């Protein structure tokens, strides 16, 4: 999965 | 509420130390007691409610892609009838993680956005709103799906609006909002091109302002931009 | 019980599906479901129960040596007065444990120990029966501490005496007995001694007995035998 | 801590 904050 | 009876200050000593156990929905019930309060939250204060529900509905989240996995070969072709356990369970997994985005929403809506005036808080609590709308949609499959997509573009769009106008290009909240608006791009709304490119000229608008920074904004800046470069090796 | 609706067969197929998940809590509640229904459990199963309050517990007694450290630093000399809420924490985090064990205390009582004439699964529910008045013991400081830690003392020396003459001394049930009650010796009976000599011994004997076992069954004694190793390293 | 099974 890509990256989210 | 469960925590009406607990000071606002207790209610967020025991959300630090929650999160110091790792008992994440421990924190986000504190937290949520905290809201309801009715007092505006400082920075550091919406800080720990982002943190406490993004890893109770993080968790969430994992969980309901390996039970919807299963679900899925269960639906393949030669796959053995094993019943309804498999889709029951992951509907009780995506009902639970429907009900914490919900509680996550309803705060917002009552009344921390209409509250918030600063750019540094309102952008926040637009972010949020647009991230629990996306783990809304990633669930969606019904009459209202479009909506619940619809609903984390404009809370995004607006959340942007605002960052451009009133935030530095290298400002953490703006970098964070811009990531996870370019995933939403990508994963959500079938939009590969436009995350692409929200994810670059974020990266070089924050590369070209980091010369302003003192040595401790830079390392909090220059993490979040390597985010930005990760999703884009990813995707390219 | 909520669990009284669903099918047996259901609920182990959920407790499967949620181990998978890590979503141990609904794992447990799915076990104890299945407890209830009244039959005895097979191997499997007992194991699927031990798994999902094991993870369960686990975590909260991690959570509790978190909170119970701040509590003890928060009592040193020359540290501020925080107020009541880190104790209040730690005794929501400690009650909410004791609640746990005594539900899996409860599904030994009733009525699993009574009917487990095998020694597999008599020995196996004499242990957990050991573990989780051990993990009682652990957090215990009143009149009943004692007799806590006497109830742990004696389940584990009813399932060791059981396990030494109806067991090969390879048994993996034999070893992890011989483990955790080891463990109870050196942290909660105040007696190294005892818990250096048990864990060497039983030890010793596995590795007699290690030539009669096939490759599968080596693998599985050798496993547990390098956890008593590693014990016996950190106590020596 | 030490190990348990
Ligand atoms: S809780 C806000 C503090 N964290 C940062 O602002 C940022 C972020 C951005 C948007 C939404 C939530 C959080 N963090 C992701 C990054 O990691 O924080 C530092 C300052 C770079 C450590
Ligand atoms: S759930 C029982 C299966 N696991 C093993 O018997 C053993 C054990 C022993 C005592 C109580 C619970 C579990 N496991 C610790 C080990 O690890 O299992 C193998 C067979 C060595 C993998
Ligand atoms: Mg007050
Ligand atoms: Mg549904
Ligand atoms: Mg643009
Ligand atoms: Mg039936
Ligand atoms: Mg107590
Ligand atoms: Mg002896």
């Amino acid at each position: 999965f890509p990256a989210t904050v | 509420g469960a925590m009406g009876s607990m000071e606002r200050a207790s209610l967020i000593q025991k959300a630090k130390l929650a999160e110091q156990a790792e008992r994440y929905e421990d924190m986000a019930a504190f937290m949520k007691g905290a809201v309801e309060k009715g007092e505006e939250l400082s920075n550091e204060e919406r800080c720990l409610l982002s943190v406490a529900y993004k890893n109770v509905v993080g968790g969430q989240r994992a969980a309901w892609r390996v039970l919807s996995s299963i679900e899925q070969k269960s639906n393949e072709e030669g796959s053995e009838e094993k019943g309804p356990e498999v889709r029951e369970y992951r509907e009780k997994v995506e009902t639970e993680l429907q009900g914490v985005c919900d509680t996550v929403l309803g705060l917002l809506d009552s009344h921390l956005i209409k509250e918030a005036g600063d750019a540094e808080s309102r952008v926040f609590y637009l972010k949020m709103k647009g991230d629990y709308y996306r783990y809304l949609a990633e669930v969606a499959t019904g009459d209202d799906k479009k909506r619940i997509i619809d609903s984390a573009r404009s809370a995004y769009q607006e959340a942007m609006d605002i960052s451009k106008k009133e935030m530095p290009p290298t400002n953490p909240i703006r970098l964070g909002l811009a990531l996870n608006f370019s995933v939403f791009h990508y994963e959500i709304a079938n939009s590969p091109e436009e995350a692409i490119s929200l994810a670059k000229t974020t990266f070089d608008e924050a590369m070209a302002d980091l010369h302003t920074l003192s040595e401790d904004s830079y390392k909090d800046s220059t993490l979040i931009m390597q985010l930005l470069r990760d999703n884009l090796t990813l995707w390219t």
